[PDB]
């Protein structure tokens, strides 16, 4: 009781020291420590559920859909399907279920991964502020993977929030990812949707200026091998020399465009390289976190009118059939009424 | 017009399934990631050149030194992702390959579509979804929506083929 | 064998005329005067052995059963088809516009 | 079921744990530069 | 083409006497419509009873006759069921029920007239698509 | 019968698909004969003809029109609405030539199905045991050839 | 439909699930359709229809007023869709009618500037850490902590 | 005394009600007075499964199963007239009600068994000289059991009865008499058995509460294959009142 | 989550307005606290003080 609180306090200090070292192979951290057991769990389940799971009634109206590969399915139909629509928002742990059976049927091991995996995300994006403060880098690492971060919330937990049903969720499979795109494309519009536009220039401008920068700094390497030899010889790890010549680089790009087109500041263009693809995340998520609440694309059907009246299609109108075709045969049994209000 | 071809392509082609277009899709989402990871890295493990708080003038194009430290930067991967770089070179030369091949699968995926040699279909999947009518899969939701978008899109976007589709033989789930 | 009974159904005269037994309530708008009054009377009071049963509906006006003979050559009779009627589907079968 | 809620709640608790006294045992003062935060 | 006189002479009244509107009537029509009914009958549809449209063919079905300027500015002052066997003010926007739906409070005589022209009109711009629903979008 | 072969979608090379490998005649079988030529007929007695399918269709609708493409026939998808049923229009087919050159059928689903087989053109009669043939289209060295050298260029 | 006749209580839907009525996963009776998700919404034009069990199908049958029925139609059709140029309804709908509702402009908005100020909040946290220990402008070529500590393998 | 913020999210509302253990009298029935059904419920506690074994002559038997689609299984707000027979017994006709309820069951080993378990269309009588209802009491009848999806339903493939494809079209040149089964969708119709036994009355009120016993086909898929056989067994609660 | 909503179920007044009535002493009793005290040692270790 007396001073067995201070070896009691000093062994506490030892485990800080651990899970904080700068010297574990992987860092763990106190984000790590929320991170490593619900990745485990959320990791896990997912396995074990592509693998076994049997089908699930994910519109709510007892028509189970098979996503696991002992029950007919390969890597690209296969998935962990949403929960019912029965459920809505409901949470569903195992331990409200009956039985495991019960839980199966009604899509309980989707819920399980979405919500660890999504404190899992948030955590891993915590732990990478967590080890650049413990080094002694600068902090924004973790900004950057933030986009990610959340457009994998976007379409796990808001636009299940706002339209009401985690049944909306976006499938854990690659098969269910399309059916999720086209069920939105038909009841949002996405691709006339500005964010998703810029999302669009975002992962296009990104990989642009990924084989741009490739390029261009493989492109000025400066000769230290032999033709006989890979060029990557040329750099040893922790060398204080830069690699290639900039100037010459600039001198290529600024000539290929012009002068001032081309960054001769390699802060700049790396600031630049993070910032793009980024921010085009960042406002893709926003789309599909807006369109949850039925903010959707631009609407033109129907915009161009002749002289008596008559409409004159566009290219919008024609966008506007292939909705109208998925839209009249998505769930085809789960709708009693003229409007699909969610 | 752009939007509508994408459209085209999933409702005629079935072009998410085709392995070439998901090659395709890896490049490019994986150079955008390259792009926003080796740029956010250098800019967080940038050595101290100025005392500005703004540090962008704290760089000279002609200097010998690099500006942000491979060193920490390569602990920092390891320590959170399990692996990082080590090679400068490597690093560049493998930010032009992803998104280079990609684009290049993709295209090999297109010369197909030009065929209609398409990945439209898994022959099990369809073997069995037409003897048990209890059998669904994300795959065999998705052919609906396609064969949706065929009825429904061809007789305006194929006005040359002057198709009438009467009413009672469009596709159409219930009550929608 | 195995047969569609709808498809079956669509070669008699519920593919011609107002099935008095089987169609749907909606189709009662095609003639004046029958919707949705007398439509909800013919379906609560359904089957008809023949159509003019249809004028002995308890209850019908003097101006009801005129309205009747007026479209008794729009209507018919068939068997009761229980894929028809079940699921209140001659109230709502699932087709709007 | 019983068990299995009890269990599960006592497992997230104690990780909720370590990670809130985790950060209040000092955390600014973990860093390699100035340690007197 | 080009929105006519002949395109704007419609039915009066079930005699069969015509009006002919203006440019500015079918406009006005046009945008009272919108302003008062498009929320249910966009298009010439009924969203909330999908069973009735606006066609002029199904109006002149109607009982008493609707597809006529007389019988559609009576049915904004009272309307009723298909075979004008019930009065249904209490759920539908009208002049008798401008208290419960008050977008039709200070609807004048002359604007009754230019939403029934519209309605009558449409049809003949637009033909099927009036009253088709989203097949004919 | 080998030029009303040609007539036949299912030796159209615009029909495979890239994983669906082998001889033609692993998709709709070995051919035997041409089971001749279908005229499809209302109960009035005009003759209708089959909306073949275009090559850019995995799937195509069944319906049929008279010579000015008037719609007198069809199959619906919804029933509850429909008007050109085969049932409702009377539909009857007749062959010439081939192996049922003089027969008539009258049996909706019958004419209905050969209605279907009618969008691929001439119709004919085929083997699919053999080769334990599953339904589904091949292209032919044609389009293989074209494949294989596009991509290698 | 029950004023056509319908017996709403009893209706099966093409599912086996009721088209008008059915139970929540515990039990209380709530509307079918793809709103069975929506059954906790409450709202004072329907909790007169609820009883002890949910809705009550004798207060269904029987004391529905003009006035909910006016509620209903009124927000059936002011749902919060429409586009971003303020066209309403679902996405497939034609231009017509101008709105919007003042939910989905509100919660979008506030999503969207809920998340950039989440993203601020980790930059000005990630930047005060650094500024207090003293690297926020970068690493001291001179004392780079990472060259002082012990390689990972 | 309970209201819906009371029992929300409970499971009462899957409960039928009960009555006090002193419930053990006698409602009289007066042979010149009609009566109703005012409110029929029924709450299923068990579903058992017959199986259906290779060896055509073991008698096959009722085996339990799991419930799966949770507490949605109860019948409820059920009425129709209680007509007095001419030998004293008792008739009740099915009027409307929420008469039906799809119920999915796992046997051992997996298989999902759906039904739609339902008394719609019941008529069911109880012996004769029913001069007041009692403990004693009887009721016995049959039911419609129409298909578990209605006309509408649409396959995995977009096949139905009264809507959708009518082959398989993903295999366009596949010969169509071996899918003829899956192809053609067909509506089912069967009968169905129930007894209900009377073990708690409230002479003063007019309620009946007690057990019963059902016996229906599952689903049958359109056709695709054979239904099984179920039985059904619960608690009931129904309130009498002249009419 | 469903059917539960933590505070946006709130569905009368006298909630609303009690809760207001709660939170406006919260607050001021709150201000007065802080007012008349400094952080103390285990606060003082586990933050940053400074503007940013
Ligand atoms: C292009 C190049 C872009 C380059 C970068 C530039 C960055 C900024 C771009 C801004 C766009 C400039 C033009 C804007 C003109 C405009 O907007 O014009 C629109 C209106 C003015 O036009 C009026 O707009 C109205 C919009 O409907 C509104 O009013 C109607 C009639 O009453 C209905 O009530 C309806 O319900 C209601 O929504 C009607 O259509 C009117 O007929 C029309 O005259 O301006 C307004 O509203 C003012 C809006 C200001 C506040 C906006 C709040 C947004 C909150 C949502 C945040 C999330 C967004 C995510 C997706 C993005
Ligand atoms: C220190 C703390 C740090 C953070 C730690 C976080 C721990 C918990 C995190 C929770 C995350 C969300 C869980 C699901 C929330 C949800 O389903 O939210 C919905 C609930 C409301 O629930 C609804 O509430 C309703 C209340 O209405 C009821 O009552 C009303 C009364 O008028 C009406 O009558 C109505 O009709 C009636 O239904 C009903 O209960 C519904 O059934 C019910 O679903 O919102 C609410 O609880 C309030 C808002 C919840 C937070 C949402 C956060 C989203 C974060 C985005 C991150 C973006 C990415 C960043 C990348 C970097
Ligand atoms: C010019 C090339 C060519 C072409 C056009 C044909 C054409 C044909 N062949 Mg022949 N064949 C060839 C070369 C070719 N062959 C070669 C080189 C061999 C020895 C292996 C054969 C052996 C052969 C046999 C044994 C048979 C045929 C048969 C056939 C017929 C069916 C073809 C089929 O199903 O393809 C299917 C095509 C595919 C499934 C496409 C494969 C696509 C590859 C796997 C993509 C790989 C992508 C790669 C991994 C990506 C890397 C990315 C990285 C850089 C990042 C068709 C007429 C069949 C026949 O009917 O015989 C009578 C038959 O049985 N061929
Ligand atoms: C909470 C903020 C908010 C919300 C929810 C609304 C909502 C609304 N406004 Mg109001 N308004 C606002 C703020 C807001 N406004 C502000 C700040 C101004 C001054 C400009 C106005 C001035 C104004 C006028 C004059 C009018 C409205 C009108 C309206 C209605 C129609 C809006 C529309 O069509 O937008 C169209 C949508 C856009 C233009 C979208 C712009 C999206 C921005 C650019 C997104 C990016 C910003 C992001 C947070 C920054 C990222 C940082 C970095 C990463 C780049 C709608 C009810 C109209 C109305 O009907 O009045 C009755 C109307 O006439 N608003
Ligand atoms: C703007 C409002 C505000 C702010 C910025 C502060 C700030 C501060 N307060 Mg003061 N306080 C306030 C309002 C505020 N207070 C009010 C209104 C009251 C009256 C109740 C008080 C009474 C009060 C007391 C008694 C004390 C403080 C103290 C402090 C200091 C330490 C706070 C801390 O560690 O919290 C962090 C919170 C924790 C460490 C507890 C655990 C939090 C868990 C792990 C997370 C919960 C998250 C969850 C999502 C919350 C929402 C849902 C939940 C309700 C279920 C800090 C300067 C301390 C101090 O030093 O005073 C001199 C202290 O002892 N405050
Ligand atoms: C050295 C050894 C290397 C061995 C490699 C082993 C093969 C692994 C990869 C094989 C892939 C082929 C899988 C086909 C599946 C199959 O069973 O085929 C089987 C098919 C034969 O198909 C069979 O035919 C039978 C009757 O003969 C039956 O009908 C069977 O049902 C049918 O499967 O084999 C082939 O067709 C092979 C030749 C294909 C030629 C393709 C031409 C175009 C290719 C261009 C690709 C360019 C890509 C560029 C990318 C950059
Ligand atoms: C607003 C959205 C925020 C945009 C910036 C966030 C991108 C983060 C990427 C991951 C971290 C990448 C990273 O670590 O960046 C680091 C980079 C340089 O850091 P410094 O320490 O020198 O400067 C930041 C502070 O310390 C202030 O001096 O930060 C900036 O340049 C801030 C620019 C803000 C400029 C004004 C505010 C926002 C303008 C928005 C438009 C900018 C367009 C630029 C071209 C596309
Ligand atoms: C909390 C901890 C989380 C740990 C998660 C586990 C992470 C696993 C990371 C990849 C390990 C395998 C690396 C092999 C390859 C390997 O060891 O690379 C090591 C290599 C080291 O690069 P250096 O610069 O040292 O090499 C230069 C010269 O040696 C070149 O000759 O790293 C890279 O090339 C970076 C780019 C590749 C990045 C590939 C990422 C792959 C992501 C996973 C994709 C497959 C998913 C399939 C799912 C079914
Ligand atoms: C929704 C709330 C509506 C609005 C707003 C308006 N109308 Fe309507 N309309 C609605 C319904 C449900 C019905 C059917 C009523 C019934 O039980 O019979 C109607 C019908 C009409 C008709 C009759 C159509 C016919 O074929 O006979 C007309 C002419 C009509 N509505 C016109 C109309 C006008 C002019 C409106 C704006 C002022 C209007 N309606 C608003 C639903 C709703
Ligand atoms: C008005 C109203 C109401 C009421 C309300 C109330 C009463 C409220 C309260 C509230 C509250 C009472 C709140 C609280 C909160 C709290 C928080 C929010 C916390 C936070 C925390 C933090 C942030 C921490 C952090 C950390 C950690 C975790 C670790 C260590 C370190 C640190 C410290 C950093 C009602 C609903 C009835 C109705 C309506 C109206
Ligand atoms: C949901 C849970 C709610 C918890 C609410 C907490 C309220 C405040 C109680 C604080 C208790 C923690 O008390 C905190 O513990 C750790 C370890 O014991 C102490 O010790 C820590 O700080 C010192 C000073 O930086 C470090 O040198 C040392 O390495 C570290 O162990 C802190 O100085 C003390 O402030
Ligand atoms: C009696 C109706 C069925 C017989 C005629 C159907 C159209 S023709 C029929 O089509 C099959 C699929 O192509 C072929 O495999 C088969 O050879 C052919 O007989
Ligand atoms: C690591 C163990 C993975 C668990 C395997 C799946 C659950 S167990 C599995 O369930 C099937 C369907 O009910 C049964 O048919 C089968 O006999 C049984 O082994
Ligand atoms: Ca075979
Ligand atoms: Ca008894
Ligand atoms: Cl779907
Ligand atoms: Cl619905």
């Amino acid at each position: 009781t007396v001073l067995q609180r201070r070896e009691q306090l000093n062994l506490w200090e030892q485990f800080c020291s651990w899970v904080t070292s700068t010297n574990n192979r992987l860092y763990v951290g106190w984000f790590g420590v929320l991170m490593i057991p619900t990745l485990l769990a959320a990791t896990i389940c997912f396995v074990i559920a592509f693998i076994a799971a049997p089908p699930v009634d994910i519109d709510g109206i007892r028509e189970p859909v098979s996503g696991s590969l002992l029950y007919g399915n390969n890597i690209i139909t296969g998935a962990v399907v949403p929960s019912s629509n029965a459920i809505g928002l409901h949470f569903y742990p195992i331990w409200e279920a009956a039985s495991l059976d019960e839980w199966l049927y009604n899509g309980g091991p989707y819920q399980l991964i979405i919500f660890h995996f999504l404190i899992g995300v948030f955590c891993y994006m915590g732990r990478e502020w967590e080890l650049s403060y413990r080094l002694g880098m600068r902090p924004w690492i973790c900004v950057a993977y933030s986009a990610p971060v959340a457009a994998a919330t976007a379409v796990f937990l808001i636009y299940p929030i706002g339209q009401g049903s985690f049944s909306d969720g976006m499938p854990l499979g690659i098969s269910g990812t399309f059916n999720f795109m086209l069920v939105f494309q038909a009841e949002h519009n996405i691709l006339m949707h500005p964010f998703h536009q810029l999302g669009v220039a975002g992962v296009f401008g990104g990989a642009l200026f990924s084989a741009m920068h490739g390029s261009l700094v493989t492109s000025s390497l400066i000769r230290e091998t032999t033709e006989t030899e890979s060029a990557n010889y040329g750099y040893k790890f922790g060398q204080e020399e830069e690699t290639y010549n900039i100037v010459a680089a600039h001198g290529y790009f600024g000539r290929l465009i012009f002068q001032y087109a081309s960054f001769n500041n390699s802060r700049a263009l790396h600031f630049f390289l993070a910032a793009w693809p980024v921010i085009g995340i960042w406002f893709t998520a926003l789309g599909i976190s807006t369109m949850a609440f039925n903010l959707n694309g631009f609407n033109f059907n129907h915009s161009v009118v002749d002289a008596q009246g008559n409409v004159i299609n566009t290219w919008a109108d024609i966008i506007n059939r292939a909705n109208l075709g998925m839209e009249v045969m998505h769930e085809r049994n789960a709708h009693n009424f003229p409007l699909d209000l969610a | 017009a752009i939007f509508r071809f994408l459209l085209f392509f999933q409702g005629f082609h079935n072009w998410t399934l085709n392995p070439f277009h998901m090659m395709g899709v890896a490049g490019v989402l994986g150079g955008a990631l390259l792009c926003a990871i080796h740029g956010a890295t250098v800019e967080n493990t940038l050595f101290q050149d100025g005392e500005g708080a703004s540090t962008f003038r704290a760089f000279n194009p002609t200097q010998a030194e690099e500006t942000y430290s491979m060193v920490t930067a390569n602990r920092f991967w390891s320590q959170i992702f399990g692996i990082a770089f080590s090679n400068k070179r490597w690093l560049h030369f493998f930010m032009l390959f992803v998104p280079v091949t990609g684009l290049w699968m993709s295209a090999i995926g297109v010369v197909g579509l030009a065929l209609n040699l398409r990945s439209y279909d898994f022959i099990s999947q369809e073997i069995r979804a037409a003897e048990d009518p209890e059998f669904e899969t994300f795959y065999t939701k998705n052919l609906l929506l396609n064969e949706g978008i065929r009825a429904w899109m061809a007789p305006q976007d194929q006005p040359h083929e002057n198709f009438v589709f009467p009413e009672e033989v469009l596709p159409r789930g219930n009550a929608l | 064998e195995l047969v569609n009974v709808v498809d079956e159904k669509l070669g008699t005269a519920y593919g011609e005329k107002i099935d008095l037994n089987n169609t749907n309530i909606a189709a009662f708008i095609q003639y004046r005067g029958l919707y949705p009054t007398l439509a909800k009377l013919i379906v609560k009071n359904a089957p008809y052995e023949s159509v003019e049963d249809v004028l002995n509906i308890p209850g019908l006006t003097e101006r009801q059963k005129q309205i009747l003979r007026e479209n008794l050559e729009h209507f018919t009779v068939t068997e009761v088809e229980t894929a028809l009627v079940e699921g209140g589907d001659r109230y709502n079968n699932g087709l709007y516009k | 079921m019983e068990t299995l809620k009890i269990t599960v709640y006592i497992v997230v608790t104690f990780f909720v744990l370590l990670f809130v006294f985790g950060f209040l045992s000092g955390d600014p003062a973990r860093n390699p530069k100035r340690k007197d935060l | 083409a080009e929105l006519t006189p002949e395109v704007l002479t419609v039915p009066l009244n079930s005699e069969g006497k015509t009006i002919t509107l203006t440019e500015k009537q079918y406009l006005e029509g046009k945008r009272l419509f919108q302003y008062a009914c498009a929320s249910c009958h966009v298009g010439g549809i009924t969203k909330t009873n999908p069973s009735l449209d606006l066609r002029t063919e199904t109006l002149a079905l109607a009982t008493p006759p609707r597809d006529n300027i007389e019988g559609l500015v009576d049915y904004m002052k009272n309307p009723t069921t298909y075979d004008g066997e019930q009065e249904i003010a209490e759920v539908h926007p009208s002049l008798r029920s401008a208290d419960i739906f008050p977008k039709m409070r200070n609807l004048t005589e002359k604007d009754l007239v230019a939403i029934a022209g519209h309605i009558l009109v449409e049809p003949k711009i637009l033909g099927d698509k009036w009253g088709g629903g989203k097949v004919y979008y | 019968e080998k030029l009303a072969f040609y007539d036949y979608i299912g030796n159209n090379p615009a029909k495979g698909g890239l994983f669906r490998t082998g001889p033609m005649n692993k998709g709709d079988g070995i051919a035997q004969a041409w089971k001749g030529h279908a005229v499809f007929r209302n109960k009035e007695g005009e003759e209708l003809f089959v909306r073949r399918m275009p090559a850019f269709f995995e799937s195509f609708p069944v319906i049929l029109t008279d010579k000015n493409g008037v719609v007198k026939a069809d199959i619906p998808f919804r029933r509850a609405e429909s008007k050109y049923s085969f049932e409702q229009q009377g539909v009857t087919v007749s062959f010439y030539g081939g192996e049922l050159n003089g027969q008539t059928f009258t049996d909706p689903p019958t004419v209905k199905s050969y209605a279907r087989k009618a969008i691929f053109g001439e119709i004919f009669e085929f083997d699919t045991e053999t080769l334990n043939s599953d339904g589904i289209f091949r292209t032919s060295p044609r389009g293989w050839f074209t494949f294989a050298h596009a991509v290698f260029a | 439909d029950q004023k056509l006749g319908a017996n709403v209580g009893s209706a099966q839907g093409p599912t086996g699930l009721g088209k008008y009525l059915m139970r929540s996963p515990t039990g209380e009776i709530i509307f079918g359709g793809e709103t069975m998700r929506f059954w906790d919404f409450r709202g004072p034009w329907l909790e007169p229809l609820r009883g002890p069990n949910g809705l009550d199908l004798n207060k269904i049958k029987n004391d529905i007023q003009p006035w909910q029925e006016r509620r209903a139609a009124e927000y059936m059709t002011h749902a919060p869709l429409g586009s971003l140029n303020s066209v309403g309804g679902v996405a497939t709908e034609i231009n017509s009618v101008n709105f919007v509702s003042p939910r989905s402009w509100l919660a979008t908005s506030h999503f969207v500037l809920a998340f950039f100020f989440l993203v601020g909040h980790l930059w000005h946290a990630g930047r005060a850490r650094a500024a207090a220990a003293g690297f926020e402008k970068g690493i001291d070529r001179e004392s780079e902590p990472v060259l002082s500590m012990p390689s990972l393998d | 005394t309970l209201t819906y913020d009371d029992i929300v999210g409970t499971g009462l509302a899957n409960k039928c009600p009960t009555l006090d253990d002193t419930a053990r009298g006698a409602y009289p029935i007066d042979s010149s007075q009609t009566y109703r059904i005012a409110r029929l419920c029924l709450q299923p506690t068990t579903f058992l499964v017959k199986e259906e074994p290779k060896n055509k002559r073991q008698e096959a038997e009722f085996v339990p199963t799991k419930l799966v689609t949770r507490e949605t299984t109860s019948l409820d707000q059920i009425q129709g007239e209680l007509k007095v027979n001419s030998d004293g017994s008792l008739t009740f006709v099915e009027e409307d009600g929420i008469d039906f309820q799809p119920v999915t069951v796992q046997m051992a080993g997996g298989e999902r068994i759906p039904l739609l378990f339902t008394v719609k269309n019941l008529v069911a009588s109880t012996q004769p000289n029913v001069t007041s209802i009692t403990t004693s009491t009887d009721f016995k009848g049959e039911f419609n059991v129409p298909s578990y999806r209605t006309a509408n339903f649409l396959d995995p493939k977009g096949r139905g009865l009264a809507s959708g494809y009518d082959s398989a079209i993903a295999l366009p040149q596949a010969k169509e008499e071996e899918l003829a089964r899956a192809n053609v969708k067909r509506f089912s119709l069967t009968k169905g058995q129930i007894s209900l036994n009377v073990a708690k009355v409230d002479g003063r009120t007019g309620e009946i509460a007690g057990t019963f016993e059902s016996e229906q086909l599952s689903d049958d898929d359109m056709g695709a294959h054979e239904p099984h056989e179920v039985k059904i067994q619960g608690v009931f609660y129904a309130s009498i009142e002249p009419a | 989550f469903g059917g539960e909503g933590w505070i946006v179920s709130v569905n009368n007044l006298e909630d609303v307005v009690g809760g207001h009535i709660w939170i406006g002493l919260i607050c001021i009793a709150g201000g007065i606290w802080h007012i008349l005290t400094t952080p103390f040692g285990w606060a003082r270790r586990a933050f940053i003080w400074s503007g940013e």
